[PDB]
């Protein structure tokens, strides 16, 4: 009809530093439908406790969502973003990166 | 110094589950103030910036009113869409609409908006005399012709140059501090040495509104389109904003690159430089 | 404040 695939930001609220309490963010971009799957990971394993912006689109009919969880950052603990989309032939995995 | 206020409505059916879901957001500018969702337990629109908390009783009950219209009239502008199309029970559908207006510095009305989209691609939409419809394909040209008969644009054309703009003017009042403070770009370099003959320089913005940012590298005062990697402007969760540009500079010339953030709440563009 | 007018396609 139109699928259009998602975009996949992972970052921070504010610059990490570790053992002080932040923010982790998914921003999922630019896709269609928009009924998608997101989850927030801690070392592989899913986050529980997260909430995500209401749904809106860009001027172009295509959806943005800002998937987001509390986080205290550390230099041994990985986080990514697990999105799964109808265009997605199987979930995808975008690791946070600290400087991105 | 122009503002705007806008409203995105979504309806997604779900045939064999329930009736058709309907989320439905506002802004002015980038600031996300009310929503409404069908799925929702309240069934009230709500909302989700402090100066639009301080509106009256009344204001809630006609909010929820229109939007919980627009709700059910989308639900059947859903089933119309099917017949146009020829269309399976089967399958779910979105239908997305977008109404708004523009004010400039003085307040005085710039530009309307009303429009539809039928999974993803554009339906129709109200060109911007306030006169005529933008039929995108065939069946669209159904409703245009139905549009025009019944002077459906003269209906809009009351909404935009009149009710849109004055709820814009008060807004922009009530919440004068949320949206019509330009908080400036945070700006600092970092650098990653790569393979031992490359390194990377991220010229980062950080904490800005509003989200209109421009972020261009430059290798001798000539701008590089060329090893550059910009991410989009994204949401940093509290309504600032945040983006990142960043450029594969040989090793050693890091200083022959320069950042230009040019952003509305900096009185001067910033060039940047490495430095350590 | 929300569009007043509800017509179909």
């Amino acid at each position: 009809m139109i699928q259009r695939t998602p975009k996949i930001q992972v970052y921070s609220r504010h610059p990490a530093e570790n053992g002080k309490s932040n923010f982790l963010n998914c921003y999922v971009s630019g896709f269609h439908p928009s009924d998608i799957e997101v989850d927030l990971l801690k070392n592989g394993e899913r986050i529980e406790k997260v909430e995500h912006s209401d749904l809106s689109f860009s001027k172009d009919w295509s959806f943005y969502l800002l998937y987001y969880t509390e986080f205290t950052p550390t230099e041994k603990d990985e986080y990514a973003c697990r999105v799964n989309h109808v265009t997605l032939s199987q979930p995808k995995i975008v690791k946070w990166d600290r400087d991105m | 110094g122009s503002h705007s206020m806008r409203y995105f409505s979504t309806s997604v059916s779900r045939p064999g589950r329930g009736e058709p879901r309907f989320i439905a957001v506002g802004y002015v500018d980038d600031t996300q103030f009310v929503r409404f969702d069908s799925d929702a337990a309240s069934q009230r629109m709500e909302p989700r910036a402090p100066w639009i908390e301080q509106e009256g009783p009344e204001y809630w009950d006609e909010e929820t009113g229109k939007v919980k219209a627009h709700s059910q009239t989308d639900r059947e502008n859903l089933r119309i869409a099917l017949r146009y199309y020829n269309q399976s029970e089967a399958g779910s559908h979105t239908l997305q609409m977008m109404f708004g207006c523009d004010v400039g510095s003085d307040g005085r009305f710039l530009r309307g908006y009303h429009q539809y989209a039928y999974d993803g691609k554009d339906y129709i939409a109200l060109k911007e005399d306030l006169r005529s419809w933008t039929a995108a394909d065939m069946a669209a040209q159904i409703t245009k012709r139905k549009w025009e008969a019944a002077h459906v644009a003269e209906q809009q054309r009351a909404y935009l140059e009149g009710t849109c703009v004055d709820g814009l003017r008060r807004y922009l009042e009530n919440g004068k501090e949320t949206l019509q403070r330009t908080d400036p770009p945070k700006t600092h370099m970092t650098h990653h040495p790569i393979s031992d003959h490359e390194a990377t320089l991220r010229c980062w913005a950080l904490g800005f509104y509003p989200a209109e940012i421009t972020l261009t590298w430059q290798r001798d005062g000539e701008d590089q389109t060329q090893d550059t990697e910009l991410v989009e402007t994204r949401p940093a969760g509290d309504g600032t904003f945040q983006k990142w540009a960043a450029v594969v500079v040989p090793s050693g010339e890091e200083q022959r690159y320069t950042c230009h953030v040019q952003h509305e709440g900096l009185p001067k563009p910033l060039t940047l430089r490495w430095e350590p | 404040l929300y569009l007043p007018v509800r017509v179909l396609i």
